[PDB]
Parts: C-alpha cells; sequence; structure tokens
C-alpha cells in the first residue's frame, strides 16, 4: 500500500497538473504492476513505446510518433505512458547506453516539453524506469521546471509485506498466518516471486479443495517459485 | 514369419521337432542367411528357446555370426532378457565384448533393464564394465538414465568408472540428474563421481538438476 | 509424461473446476494433433477445429465477427478447446499482417478474459523466430511447452513417453540413439519412433526391437 498509496493522490487525482514520474531500483517488478494494475484501475489505455525490433514496424513503420503518440494519446485520452523495455543493466557504457537512453530521454524532454506547452486532452501522464549512472543524467536534465516525484523503494521486505498484503486481499488467507517469515523466505530479485506464490499457491488450494490458503501452502510454493529461480 | 527364411521362423515359433527334423535333413538350413542376414541361431535367441539354440550350438553353429546391423547371437539373447541363452552362448565362447553397428554391446543391452543375472554372468565371463561404443557411452549411462541403481552398484562391484565422458561431455552423474533421482546423485558423489567434469555446455550435474 | 501432464493439468483442470494459454511448440515433432484429438477424446465438449488459415479472406469486418460468433457459442454453450494451429504462418503480406493485428485483437479479447473464465484459448505453433515478442509475453501464454526434442533431457523424456504408449522389448536403447543424434545432426526421434513401427508393423515380427531403430536411423 506504500507504493499504490503515494500513487493513487497523483495517477487518480484527474480522475476522480502533474508531468511525469521516475522508478528507480533493481531491475525486478514494480515498475509495471504499478503503471498497469493503477492504470488498470484508472479504466485507461496503456500505450507502450518499448523501443525494440517488430515495433518500428508494427506500431508505425516510419514514425518516431513523439506527437502521432500524442494523437493517439488525444483520440485515447485516458492513457498512461510508460517505459519498460529499456530499464535493464545493458545500458552500463555511458557511451551507447547514454546515446541509445539519451534518444529517449529526448523523446521525454520534448514530451514534458509538450505537456508543459499546451493540452488537448487531461490525464495524460508518462512514467520513466531506468537504474544506471543515466539517472544522475536524468538528474542533471531534469532543470526542475515541470515533474513530479514520487520515492519508489526497492523491493525489499517493506516492499513484501504492504505488497503481500495488497496482493493477499485478492483471495483467500487464514489469519493464523506470519506475515514476516513468508516475506523473509523471498529474497531479491523481484516481487513476482511474491505474486507467483500467491497466484501460484491458489492452485495447490483449489488442489487441495480448501477454501483458504495456508502457510505451508505458501511455503510449499516458495520452494516451487525457488526451485524455478 | 520373421523372415523368408523357414528355419527362422521354426526358430522363432519354437517349433522344436521340425526344426531338428528340418536342419538334420538339409545341415545347409542351419547356416543360410536371409535378407537381414540372421540365422536361425539369432531369432532363437529372440524368442529365447533353451532346446533350439542347444540344438543348434549342438551342430556346432557359429556364435558370433554378425547379421547386416552387427547383432550378435549375445547380442540379442542377452538383448532379450533369457538367462540360460546367455548361458549356453557365454558356454560356447560368445565375444562378451563384440560390437554391432553402432558400436554397443551385451553387457549394455543387459544392463539396460537391469538384468543382473546377465550382467553378473557376462562381467563373470571377461566383460569390459568401462566397454564404449563409437558414440563414447558406457552402461552407466543407462544404469544412471533409466534408474537402475542396482546396476549402477553391481558395475561398482566389478570396479566401473564413474567418470567416462560422453560424446557431448557428461559423466554418468549428469544422466542421474537427468531422472531426478536423488539417491544416485548422492551415491555417485559419495561413491566417487565427480561433479568438476563438464561438458561442452559447461553445466556441472548441480547445475542440470533442478 | 509430461507434455500430456502439463497440458492436461494446464486445460482440463482448469476446465470444470492458473494458466489458460497452452502454446504447443516443436519443429522435429510433427505432433499438434496427438493432442488435439487426445483432448478431442478425454473431454466431452464442442471444439471449434481450426487450422488457421479458415479466416483469410477479401472481408475484413467478418473476422472479428467470426470469431466473436464462435467465441459467443463458445462463451455460451460449454467451456470449448478450441484448437488454433499454425500461428506462426498467420503471425508475421497486408493479408498476414492484418490477421497478426486480427491475432493481437483476439490475444486483448483473451486479455480481457484473464482466466477461470467460461472458455479457455489454446495454441499450436511450430516456428517461434517469427512470432512476436508480445505473444510470448507473460499473462498471455503463461505456459511455453515444448514437444519433447532438446538433444540432451527431453529426447529420453519423450523416449519415456514413447515407450509408455506403444510396446517394448528390453533392447529399446537411449545411448546410441541419443548419441547418434549428438554427433550427427537430426530430427523427429518421436518420429522415427513411429518410422519404427512402420518397419515393425509388417507383421513378421510381434515386439518392436533396436533393429528398426538403427534401420529407421539409416534409412529415414
Amino acid at each position: 500500500d506504500k507504493q499504490i498509496k503515494e500513487i493513487k493522490e497523483v495517477i487518480e487525482l484527474p480522475v476522480k497538473q502533474p508531468k511525469g514520474v521516475l522508478l528507480y531500483g533493481p531491475p525486478g517488478t514494480g515498475k509495471t504492476l504499478l503503471a498497469r494494475a493503477v492504470a488498470h484501475h484508472t479504466d485507461c489505455t496503456f500505450i507502450r513505446v518499448s523501443g525494440s525490433e517488430l515495433v518500428q514496424k508494427f506500431i508505425g513503420e516510419g514514425a518516431r510518433m513523439v506527437r502521432e503518440l500524442f494523437v493517439m494519446a488525444r483520440e485515447h485520452a485516458p492513457s498512461i505512458i510508460f517505459m519498460d523495455e529499456i530499464d535493464s543493466i545493458g545500458s552500463s557504457r555511458l557511451e551507447g547506453g547514454s546515446g541509445g537512453d539519451s534518444e529517449v530521454q529526448r523523446t521525454m524532454l520534448e514530451l514534458l516539453n509538450q505537456l508543459d506547452g499546451f493540452e488537448a486532452t487531461k490525464n495524460i501522464k508518462v512514467i520513466m524506469a531506468t537504474n544506471r549512472i543515466d539517472i544522475l543524467d536524468s538528474a542533471l536534465l531534469r532543470p526542475g521546471r515541470i515533474d513530479r516525484k514520487i520515492e519508489f523503494p526497492p523491493p525489499n521486505e517493506e516492499a513484501r509485506l504492504d505488497i503481500l498484503k495488497i496482493h493477499s486481499r485478492k483471495m483467500n488467507l487464514t489469519r493464523g498466518i506470519n506475515l514476516r517469515k513468508i516475506a523473509e523466505l523471498m529474497p531479491g530479485a523481484s516481487g513476482a516471486e511474491v505474486k507467483g506464490v500467491c497466484t501460484e499457491a491458489g492452485m495447490y488450494a483449489l488442489r487441495e479443495r480448501r477454501v483458504h490458503v495456508t502457510q505451508e501452502d505458501f511455503e510449499m510454493a516458495v520452494a516451487k517459485v525457488m526451485q524455478k529461480d | 514369419c520373421v523372415s523368408n527364411l523357414m528355419v527362422c521362423n521354426l526358430a522363432y515359433s519354437g517349433k522344436l521337432e521340425e526344426l531338428k527334423e528340418s536342419i538334420l535333413a538339409d545341415k545347409s538350413l542351419a547356416t543360410r542367411t536371409d535378407q537381414d542376414s540372421r540365422t536361425a541361431l539369432h531369432w532363437a535367441c529372440s524368442a529365447g528357446h533353451t532346446e533350439i539354440v542347444e540344438f543348434l550350438l549342438q551342430l556346432g553353429v557359429p556364435v558370433n555370426d554378425k547379421d547386416d546391423a552387427g547383432w550378435s547371437p549375445l547380442h540379442i539373447a542377452a538383448s532379450a532378457g533369457r538367462d540360460e541363452i546367455v548361458k549356453a552362448l557365454l558356454g560356447k565362447g560368445a565375444q562378451v565384448n563384440a560390437v554391432n553397428q553402432n558400436g554397443c554391446t551385451p553387457l549394455h543391452y543387459a544392463a539396460s533393464k537391469n538384468r543382473h543375472e546377465i550382467a553378473v554372468m557376462l562381467l563373470e565371463g571377461g566383460a569390459n564394465p568401462d566397454a564404449k561404443d563409437h558414440y563414447e557411452a558406457t552402461a552407466m549411462h543407462r544404469a544412471a538414465a533409466k534408474g537402475n541403481l542396482k546396476m549402477i552398484h553391481i558395475l561398482l562391484y566389478y570396479k566401473a568408472s564413474t567418470n567416462i565422458q560422453d560424446t557431448e561431455g557428461n559423466t554418468p552423474l549428469h544422466l542421474a540428474c537427468d531422472e531426478e533421482r536423488v539417491e544416485e546423485a548422492k551415491l555417485l558423489v559419495s561413491q566417487g563421481a565427480s561433479i568438476y567434469i563438464e561438458n561442452k555446455e559447461e553445466k556441472t550435474p548441480l547445475q542440470v538438476a533442478k | 509424461d509430461i507434455q500430456k501432464q502439463e497440458v492436461r493439468e494446464a486445460v482440463e483442470l482448469p476446465l470444470t473446476h492458473p494458466p489458460r494459454g497452452v502454446l504447443m511448440y516443436g519443429p522435429p515433432g510433427c505432433g499438434k494433433t496427438m493432442l488435439a484429438k487426445a483432448v478431442a477424446h478425454h473431454t466431452t465438449a464442442a471444439f471449434i477445429r481450426v487450422v488457421g488459415s479458415e479466416f483469410v479472406q477479401k472481408y475484413l469486418g467478418e473476422g472479428p465477427r467470426m470469431v466473436r460468433d464462435v467465441f459467443r457459442l463458445a462463451k455460451e454453450n460449454a467451456p470449448a478447446i478450441i484448437f488454433i494451429d499454425e500461428i506462426d504462418a498467420i503471425a508475421t503480406t497486408g493479408a498476414d499482417r492484418e490477421v497478426q493485428r486480427i491475432l493481437l485483437e483476439l490475444l486483448n479479447q483473451m486479455d480481457g478474459f484473464d482466466q477461470n473464465v467460461n472458455v479457455k484459448v489454446i495454441m499450436a505453433t511450430n516456428r517461434a523466430d517469427t512470432l512476436d515478442p508480445a505473444l510470448l509475453r507473460p499473462g498471455r501464454l503463461d505456459r511455453k511447452i515444448e514437444f519433447p526434442l532438446p538433444d540432451r533431457r527431453q529426447k529420453r523424456l519423450i523416449f519415456s513417453t514413447i515407450t509408455s504408449k506403444m510396446n517394448l522389448s528390453e533392447e529399446v536403447d537411449l545411448e546410441d540413439y541419443v548419441a547418434r543424434p549428438d554427433k550427427i545432426s537430426g530430427a523427429d526421434i518421436n518420429s522415427i519412433c513411429q518410422e519404427s513401427g512402420m518397419l515393425a508393423v509388417r507383421e513378421n515380427r510381434y515386439i518392436v526391437l533396436a533393429k528398426d531403430f538403427e534401420k529407421a536411423y539409416k534409412t529415414v
């Protein structure tokens, strides 16, 4: 609740002006679960850039769509823009990682200058996600005129008690479960291990034909996601 | 009718008196070759008839006749699952380490389904526990792959090496980690299997196992 | 062994009672019909079998109406295990790109149907180099099930799953017959065992041996 709670008064404020937001941390999970789960609670579309192959041919053939993406975002007035593919530890050379990453940092520079320039419809938002010296390059490029700053903690234990609580309200759970050792037995590298123990443990709760998920089942799915890790 | 030769179908079908009357009537029938380059001894070892192969070995049929694919009557008898036929062929002096076209020995096919009697009787006659085919693969790959831990142990009675590298470079410990048999992995590691030896995939047995 | 159990627990266990996208792959093994028919026998429901290139025509508005009507009888009558074959051909040519964006349209229409919904979307292919990265994105196709052909392990696993169905003598070998493909490149080991059934089906011999394994290796 520490991420969705801080994110509600920014995302859901023009729903029921902030220009952008950045998310820093180890390349685990929570950059797309928050943008797409809260974009899903917004009931808005999810427009991705995702600079890679087959996207310069699939979505537009010769269009950088730095304004045409705001035309698709103009017709799709409720929308959330988020960078997901570029968040990788591969852009660490600071020359081609900072040039190839600087094309998208420039893209969001002119995008933040379009949102600051004018508005055709509300709810327009951009969400950043990077973890490198490029973060300090963005702090050199953001002269701090139009931008929103929200702290995004790494997937630590405090980022697992609350994501295990929020991601445990969806399905049934017993009251006699200890919410500390099961959070500590799922170390690093994502929160999708927690969501894989929850969601992949519901299949064992249905297999055992139990109405509620027990702690031994969460431990079993911990062992099952740790055999895959 | 397994083949065009009548006496081979009599050897497979178990016609004892008709095969005795047929070969006693014509001695050439025992040594005749079919399209598969097999004789009555080969098919009779496939079916596992004792008195037929004892009449053929009584007359003096060659014990190591190989077919087009290289299958000797010991490959087919030890690969058939008949202890008495292996007793007769080893009694007559069959090659304990004969090789077929692909290069396997009857010890390997005996070790496939964990045949203890044929393994102890072939290895007792002078078989090679570390015998290798053209594909560099001893019987411990069957023993650890197919879950035959008792074949691992009785091959270790005859001092079989635990670190024969395959054509890819995997020791039999990797194939023990194939079936996820933890007893075979721990028992082989304890008995002297080297986890440090890697294949061309540069993977240890602990990294391949889940 | 693991393929019929992964597809089985991924299709029929969630069927009447959490993945739903069962993607069948494996270019060596023909496959893709033994499991569609095996599902067509184990489960008694409506099956709309579609070879894939069945709705590629002049029309453009008829496609969505066809998948929406087949999806209304699938969504209305029973958990249709509708089998879509050969998505690699229609996943890349304005008609093919047209059923590519159509393919992402129906992939979004199953995205609205997250899971445990009335009906199920299984899928089959044999070429992954032409598949879009958005197709295999998690949440859409959560099960990437292969046809047992990787040389090291699943070759022996498919030897076990093909020896569990057909007859077997103790002459069935694995060392020379899985290390021979390691030296010389070969495919469809399962279909070569089927060829050994096509050379032992001559009614001469009653139990299959390795002479048709190595003879099938040298002939086909």
